[PDB]
């Protein structure tokens, strides 16, 4: 073992990131030739400079809530697992990219309680098919103030920045520090205005379905880690009855997935190893893990038939694929249940399998036996005509990016029209890195 | 194990991004007029062009042999927005060109009317002088009625040759 080439993927997956950068780039530097400079008057409606930072799916839009949560993902990884990113030489080119995105969120805080959320308008952006560097439309800038706050956007790129203090603390220390002065401003300023009424142009696109306490939470968490500051430890306890639980009762809720809505169940693992004492948090991942791997209390997650634990039509094995990454995280906690840790880990190899090709095809781009060649992306595609037809066939090859994947019985269609199947996106790749580093830890290292 | 460090998203270039397609629109005895659309398909990277231009190169020799001259030639055009055309100028021996230059138009591969702009100019000798295009080095392959990319009309970027070459005999 194992069955698949997990550092090949795991180098792919981490790629996939540089193919979705805006702003200004260094074209001597680059590890493709098909992305130039673009976005280069972003902010200047504002008269600000917020160039640079991810696109965030197929089309050209910022939008910060999946970007940080994204950057905070792809921090994590590296957090757990960095030395599988240095035996698989992968290390500075995680780090590379999740500078990219940390270096605009910090452009987009230029005064303690100020924070733009998104460049870009929505309806705008996707009215248009062809790629990133010649866009022809105006992209405004939106912020979120005291006046009209954004707790869930502020505060998820808090923990991004808190997460990037940390990873990078050795190989940059002048910009770790950096990261975590404005890690902690922004932490303040979404902390103690508690509200999401500012945040709106994301409306139809991201908008905040669970609230922000989960992010307040995540932020807070990642904080301690960073400072060792034992207030934020108790800060993040302090919103444990705000998250959410199943409907109906007092269970700390566990039915879905950690995604870029959703931070609460990254937070209980995260709690429950720092706290260590058998109690609460404990308990909650593990009724979670449970849930999709054998079932908890009768219950389990829909699988498909070739073995996918599938949450959702949109974006299936992005929820499968980032909660495998959970499984990995759990696995390696000393203080854990080991029979559990033992299903789990075997779980999160099967997600990992499934999206590499177990089914006999791949979904990751430019990867594996038949892996989808019409992802929808516009600068992959490289349309002239404004017209997702022409050309017939994508002018580049997105290596890395994991698709939408299939339906609950294993359907799938490679069409760049076909949404469910075809969607790529940052938060989709973000967990997905992850398990690729503890895959490529245990099968790929010897 | 690690993975092959080669590994890059460097691609060949399959095709021509920026080109001129030409044809003859109209003809005579004493003149010729070219239908010339200049393209830009960018893809490696993609990108806007707003300071392209393009010569179309002509050998006068039929007209010096007559007892003429270059400043007997008069281009002309009811069909050029966004193209300043030149009068001829020299190149080398008998060769002369006229400079179409789109500077301050962008040109790019966002729509149908953006990657590709169309320009119509026509070179003219005095009535009952003979204009022989036969030749003429930005002629070959052309035809009337029809477009074609041509590698005989180099395009040239902020005045940087990028597509095409000029005529270099018997010399390169
Ligand atoms: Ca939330
Ligand atoms: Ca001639
Ligand atoms: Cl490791
Ligand atoms: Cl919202
Ligand atoms: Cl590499």
């Amino acid at each position: 073992t194992g069955a698949f080439n997990y550092g090949e993927a795991l180098q792919k997956a981490i790629f996939f990131y540089e193919c979705q950068r805006s702003g200004k780039l260094d074209s001597s530097t680059l590890r493709l030739n098909w992305r130039g400079d673009s976005g280069l008057d972003d902010g200047k409606d504002a008269g600000i400079d917020l160039t640079g930072g991810w696109y965030d799916a197929g089309d050209h839009v910022k939008f910060n809530l999946p970007m940080s949560y994204s950057a905070a993902m792809l921090g994590w990884a590296v957090y757990e697992y960095e030395d599988a990113f240095k035996q698989s030489g992968q290390y500075n080119h995680i780090l590379n990219n999740i500078k990219w995105a940390c270096d605009y969120f910090i452009k987009c805080h230029p005064e303690k309680d100020v924070y733009y959320y998104q460049v870009g308008d929505g309806h705008a952006d996707h009215a248009w098919w062809g790629p990133a560097e010649v866009m022809p439309m105006e992209r405004p800038s939106y912020k979120v103030d005291r006046s009209s706050p954004g707790s869930t956007v502020v505060a998820e790129t808090s923990a991004a920045l808190a997460i990037a203090s940390i990873i990078f603390k050795k190989v940059d220390g002048e910009y770790s520090k950096e990261c975590l002065k404005h890690a902690k401003e922004l932490f303040e300023f979404a902390d103690t205005t508690k509200s999401d009424d500012g945040y709106t142009a994301a409306n139809g696109f991201y908008n905040s379905w669970s609230g922000f306490y989960d992010e307040l939470s995540w932020a807070a968490v990642w904080l301690y880690l960073a400072t060792n500051d034992s207030s934020y430890l108790d800060k993040a306890e302090s919103y444990s009855d705000k998250w959410g639980y199943e409907p109906q009762t007092n269970i700390p809720k566990y039915k879905w997935a950690q995604c870029w809505d959703d931070v609460t169940y990254g937070t209980y693992l995260l709690l429950a190893r720092i706290k260590n004492d058998n109690g609460k948090y404990k308990e909650a991942i593990e009724r979670h893990l449970d849930w999709w791997t054998t079932g908890y209390n009768g219950e389990r997650i829909t699988y498909t038939p070739k073995g996918l634990a599938w949450l959702d039509q949109w974006g299936s094995l992005r929820y499968a694929t980032t909660t495998a990454f959970l499984a990995c995280v759990y696995s390696d906690w000393e203080n854990g249940d080991k029979e559990k840790a033992k299903t789990y880990l075997e779980f999160a190899r099967s997600q990992a399998d499934y999206a590499l090709g177990s089914t006999g095809r791949s979904f990751v781009v430019g990867f594996g036996e038949n892996p989808p060649k019409r992802p929808h992306h516009r600068t992959a595609h490289g349309s002239w005509a404004d017209s997702q037809m022409e050309p017939p066939e994508h002018r580049h090859v997105l290596y890395g990016a994991l698709v939408g994947g299939p339906d609950s019985t294993d359907n799938y269609t490679d069409d760049i029209s076909n949404y469910t199947c075809n969607e790529v996106a940052c938060d989709y790749n973000a967990g997905f890195v992850g398990l690729l580093a503890k895959m490529y830890k245990l099968y790929g290292e010897l | 194990g690690s993975p092959d460090p080669k590994f890059n998203g460097i691609e060949e270039v399959p095709e021509d991004e920026i080109f001129v397609e030409a044809g003859v629109n109209a003809s005579g005895n004493n003149f010729i007029e070219i239908k010339a659309i200049v393209n830009n398909k960018s893809g490696w990277p993609a990108r806007v062009c707003e300071n392209l231009s393009f010569r179309y190169f002509i050998n006068i020799e039929e007209i010096v042999n007559a007892g003429k001259s270059a400043s007997d030639l008069q281009v002309s055009s009811s069909y050029n927005q966004g193209a300043k055309l030149s009068d001829v100028k020299h190149y080398k021996d008998n060769i002369y060109y006229v400079e179409v230059d789109l500077s301050g138009t962008k040109i790019y591969p966002g729509g149908q009317s953006a990657y590709k702009k169309e320009v119509q100019f026509r070179i003219s000798a005095p009535e009952g002088t003979v204009f022989n295009p036969e030749n003429d080095y930005s002629y070959q392959g052309l035809s009337a009625g029809t477009v074609v990319k041509s590698e005989y009309i180099p395009v040239y970027d902020a005045g940087v040759l990028v597509f095409g070459r000029e005529p270099l005999e018997h010399h390169h």
